[PDB]
RNA sequence: GGUCCGGUAGUUCAGUUGGUUAGAAUGCCUGCCUGUCACGCAGGAGGUCGCGGGUUCGAGUCCCGUCCGGACCGCCA
RNA sequence: GGGAGUACGGUCGCAAGACUGAAACUCAAAGGAAUUGACGGGGGCCCGCACAAGCGGUGGAGCAUGUGGUUUAAUUCGAAGCAACGCGAAGAACCUUACCAGGUCUUGACAUCCUCUGACAAUCCUAGAGAUAGGACGUCCCCUUCGGGGGCAGAGUGACAGGUGGUGCAUGGUUGUCGUCAGCUCGUGUCGUGAGAUGUUGGGUUAAGUCCCGCAACGAGCGCAACCCUUGAUCUUAGUUGCCAGCAUUCAGUUGGGCACUCUAAGGUGACUGCCGGUGACAAACCGGAGGAAGGUGGGGAUGACGUCAAAUCAUCAUGCCCCUUAUGACCUGGGCUACACACGUGCUACAAUGGACAGAACAAAGGGCAGCGAAACCGCGAGGUUAAGCCAAUCCCACAAAUCUGUUCUCAGUUCGGAUCGCAGUCUGCAACUCGACUGCGUGAAGCUGGAAUCGCUAGUAAUCGCGGAUCAGCAUGCCGCG
C-alpha cells in the first residue's frame, strides 16, 4: 500500500518536440524493441502520404479526439449492482486511450499492422474510429448513470 | 529384500550395461553422485558433519 | 521441518572440514576411505570416547590426529595398542598411516562426549530428567556460554513418544557469528530407540 | 355386461391436430464452485410412440381389432 | 436434572384453563460466577500480486508427463485440500525390479564363528538362461632357531544369516505447512485464593514484541535486526594460459614488447539517518535536500521461534510381533512397471503477415571435459562416419548462441500456418531398440482460424519471450537446476 508512480522511456531532455520524443523514444507499447518501433514509424509515415501535413500533429488531435473525461467504476453497495463515475486522472487518461489506439489498431484487421495503425490514425484524428465509438459509449453511459455519486 | 542386490552391486554381471550404479554407504540405487560415489540422505548427513572437504552450503 | 545444523551451516566459514586434504579424480574411492576409517576409530575407540578425527593426506600417506582427554590412557601403557590399531589401519588403507593424539581440556562442553553420555545413563536407566539436568549445570558449570539439550522417543510412556528439553543462557543458532557445535546419539533401549541431540554455544568469534 | 376416454425419455406432462420435425420440466452423466456435501453455474444423451393388423409417397398422430387402466350406466316390476 | 406443573382426585371457570399436586422409570450429572483460548453473517487499527490497475496464461485443439478408474499374469510399492498428483524417480530394453509366468537351490545372495584341506578361485571347449558334466595351469601365498604359525580360500557342519514380510497410531533420524508471521516464553516480585493476571497492556512510532515515553512491575531468553554469501562504486597488491594504451609488425596481441586499461581474486575502502533544513515535546521517529555508484534493512540469497496437521516417511534406522530355510530367503530367463472405453492436473507446441520461407550481418553469461572432451580436414544431403591436432584446461575442446537487424518472396487462405499420426529408407548406443529409446532423409499430411462456466502467475531487468549449459548418463528431458 502507497501510491508510487515512476518515468519509463522518456527521451532526450532538451528541445523535446512530441515529434522528436516519439521519433526517439514514447508510446512503443506493442511488445518488445525492435517490429515495434519500425512498425509504428511505418504507420507514422503512410499518412503524411494520405493528408500532406504534420504526421505528430494529426497524431496529437487524434489523441485529443481520443481523451475521455469520465470513466465508471462499479460499487458493492445494494443488491443491485450500482456503478459510480469519476474524474479521470491525466496520466492514466493518456495510457487508457493510448492502450484502445492500439487495441482496435491490432483489431481493426487489415491486411498489415502499418496499414492498420496507418488507418486507425486517421480514423481517430477524424471522429469514425472504433476507439471513438467506445469513447463516445462509456461517455454516455457516464452520463446516464451519472446520478449516483 | 535390499542387501542380496548389493551384493549383486560390487560381484561383476556378464555385460558392460548391468553395472548400475549404486551407494555403498547407503544403499540407494537412485541418485547418486558420480564425483562422491554417494547418494542424497547419507551425502547430506556427513555432509553437514563435516567431510567432502571442499562443500560449503550454498547462497547467492 | 526442522532446523538446518548449525555446524553444517557454520562449515567453511567459521568451521574446518577435519579432512583438510584435496584430492582430485581420486576423490571417490579417498572420501569412502575416510568413511571406513572413521567407522573403524568409532567402534573401537568407544570405550574411551572419541569426538572427531582429523584426516591428513600428505603425500598420500594418511595423517590422523584424535581428539579428547580419556584417550590419555590410550596414550599411557597403551603405546602397544596404539600400534596394533595403527597396523590394523595399514591393513585397511594400503599406503599406510601415521596417527597422533590430541589431549583437550574442558572436555564436558564437546557435544560428542555429552550426547554419548546421556546416551549411556539412558541406557543404564537413569531418568532423562536427573541425566539431562545434571549434565547441563555441568557444563554451565565448566564456562559454557549456553546449552539446550534434547531428548525424544517413548520416554517410559511406550504409548506415545514425546520430546523433552531444559535450557538457559543464550543459545543464538540464528546468529551465524556464534561459535555452534552440535552432536546426535541414538541410546537403545528395551523400548525401542531414543533420540538424544545436544548442542553448545560458546561465545561468538570476532 | 354395454358406452366413452387415454396408453409417449427413468418419472410427470406437451406433440396426439398440421399424415410429410418427436418436445418441456424433473431425473441421470461430465465439468465448474465449495474444505466436503447441498444449493447455484456451464455443457450432454435418451424415447422412436401399449400391441397387432389394414389404407397411402409416407402414419406418433388415419381406420379396425387385442391388452392395460379410468369414467359413466346397468333401470320398471 | 428430567419425568412434571404432566397423571389422578378435589376446588373454581361460560370456556380457554387456574390452584392443589405424586409416582413409576431414567440419568451422573445439571447448574451459578469467573479465567484462558477459539469463534462471531460483533467492533476498533494494520499488512500480504489478498483484491483492485494491467500484462501473459490455463482450461478449446494436438502432444509429453503424473494421477484416478478399468484391465491384465503383473500393470512393484509409497504419496491424497491448500500443505498428493514433470511427486520419491537428478532418466525402467535386461539391470534397476520389489511384481508376474516358468525353470531352480536350501548354513544359503551374505556376515561372524567351528572342524578339516590347506593359499586360492580363475580361465576355454559339451548340452547350456541359471547351473550341471569332464578335462586343461588347475587348487600353486608369506613368515618360518624350518618344529610350526600367519594370510586367504575351498570343503563340511551347527549355532546362525537374510528379509523393499506390516505396523509414521510404538519410534529415532528426517521433511513440508501456517509463516519469514512477529509472535512465543521464563526468573524474581506484586494482585487474586483459585483458574490466572501484570512483564508482553496505554500514548507515539517501525518491515518487526523496531524503538521512545508512560505504567507494579523489574529484568531475561527464543525470536526480529545485525554478524555470512552474492550483486552494485573505488584503493592497493599480482600481471599469465587475460588484457593492447601509447609502439613496431600480423590472417588474427599474431608476434616483438608492456600491465596502461579491462579482467582475474585477495586484502581493503565505502552508507551508518552520517550531515543540513523542517515537522514532531525536545523523546523515538517522520518528511525533503545536499551530497553520494549506492539512502533510509541498496537488491537478492542463506537463515524458519514456541507450536499445529496422531501430516508423510518402518524404502537410511530399530525392542515389537509375524516369514522360513522342503520360503514372505536366494538364483535365472522372459514379461510388467510404457495397457486404454474415460476423467483430473501440470507442462510443451500451435491456430499465423508485429508472420512464414530464403540469403546475409552480428552481439552473451555460466558451466563441463581422461575408460573424457574430442579440433581442423576428408566422406556422407542428413543423422553421422574416417584418419585423427590439442587439452587433467583463464592456453585445447565442448561451442557456429538464439531472439535481434538488413534485404527478397509469400499475399490473409485450414494456407509456403500448424505439424499430429502413419508407410519407406537410414544414424547412434547398447548382448539386444518387439512390448520398449532417441535422432536423420523422405512421402503423407491431422485437428486447431484464440477457446464456456470458471480459474492462475506476476510490482521493472520483473513479467513475457530468446536461446545456452549442468546433473542423472552406454542411449534417452517438453522435466529439474542454473546462465545470460
Amino acid at each position: 500500500k502507497g501510491p508510487v508512480a515512476k518515468r519509463d522511456v522518456l527521451p532526450d531532455p532538451i528541445y523535446n518536440s512530441k515529434l522528436v520524443s516519439r521519433l526517439i523514444n514514447k508510446m512503443m507499447i506493442d511488445g518488445k524493441k525492435g517490429k515495434s518501433q519500425t512498425i509504428l514509424y511505418k504507420s507514422f509515415d503512410i499518412i503524411k502520404e494520405r493528408t500532406g501535413n504534420d504526421a505528430m500533429e494529426v497524431f496529437e488531435q487524434a489523441l485529443k479526439n481520443i481523451m475521455p473525461v469520465l470513466e465508471v467504476k462499479a460499487r458493492r453497495v445494494g443488491g443491485a449492482n450500482y456503478q459510480v463515475p469519476v474524474e479521470v486522472r491525466p496520466e492514466r487518461r493518456t495510457t487508457l486511450g493510448l492502450r484502445w489506439l492500439v487495441n482496435y489498431a491490432r483489431l481493426r484487421g487489415e491486411k498489415t499492422m502499418e496499414e492498420r495503425l496507418a488507418n486507425e490514425i486517421l480514423d481517430a484524428a477524424n471522429n469514425t474510429g472504433a476507439a471513438v465509438k467506445k469513447r463516445e459509449d462509456t461517455h454516455k453511459m457516464a452520463e446516464a448513470n451519472k446520478a449516483f455519486a | 529384500a535390499k542387501k542380496s542386490m548389493i551384493a549383486k552391486q560390487q560381484r561383476t554381471p556378464k555385460f558392460k550395461v548391468q553395472e548400475y550404479t549404486r551407494c555403498e554407504r547407503c544403499g540407494r540405487p537412485h541418485s547418486v553422485i558420480r564425483k562422491f560415489k554417494l547418494c542424497r540422505i547419507c551425502f547430506r548427513e556427513l555432509a553437514y558433519k563435516g567431510q567432502i572437504p571442499g562443500v560449503k552450503k550454498a547462497s547467492w | 521441518g526442522q532446523k538446518v545444523n548449525p555446524v553444517g551451516l557454520r562449515i567453511g566459514v567459521i568451521r574446518d572440514w577435519e579432512s583438510k586434504w584435496y584430492a582430485g579424480k581420486d576423490y571417490a574411492d579417498f572420501l569412502h576411505e575416510d568413511l571406513k576409517i572413521r567407522e573403524y576409530i568409532s567402534k573401537r575407540l568407544s570405550d574411551a570416547s572419541v569426538s572427531k578425527v582429523e584426516i591428513e593426506r600428505a603425500a598420500n600417506r594418511v595423517n590422523i590426529t584424535i581428539h579428547t582427554a580419556k584417550p590419555g590412557m590410550v596414550i599411557g601403557k597403551g603405546g602397544s595398542e596404539v600400534e596394533a590399531l595403527r597396523k590394523a589401519l595399514n591393513s585397511l588403507t594400503g599406503k599406510r598411516v601415521h596417527i597422533n593424539i590430541l589431549e583437550i581440556k574442558r572436555a564436558d562442553l564437546d557435544a560428542q562426549l555429552v550426547a554419548d553420555n546421556i546416551a549411556r545413563q539412558l541406557e543404564n536407566r537413569v531418568s532423562f530428567r536427573r541425566a539431562q539436568k545434571q549434565q547441563i549445570q555441568r557444563t554451565m558449570r565448566a564456562g559454557a556460554q549456553g546449552v539446550k539439550t534434547m531428548v525424544s522417543g517413548r520416554l517410559g510412556g511406550a504409548d506415545i513418544a514425546r520430546s523433552e528439553y531444559y535450557s538457559e543462557g543464550t543459545v543464538p543458532l540464528h546468529t551465524l557469528r556464534a561459535d555452534i557445535d552440535y552432536a546426535t546419539s541414538e541410546a537403545d533401549t528395551t523400548y525401542g530407540k531414543l533420540g538424544v541431540k545436544v548442542w553448545i554455544y560458546r561465545g561468538e568469534v570476532l
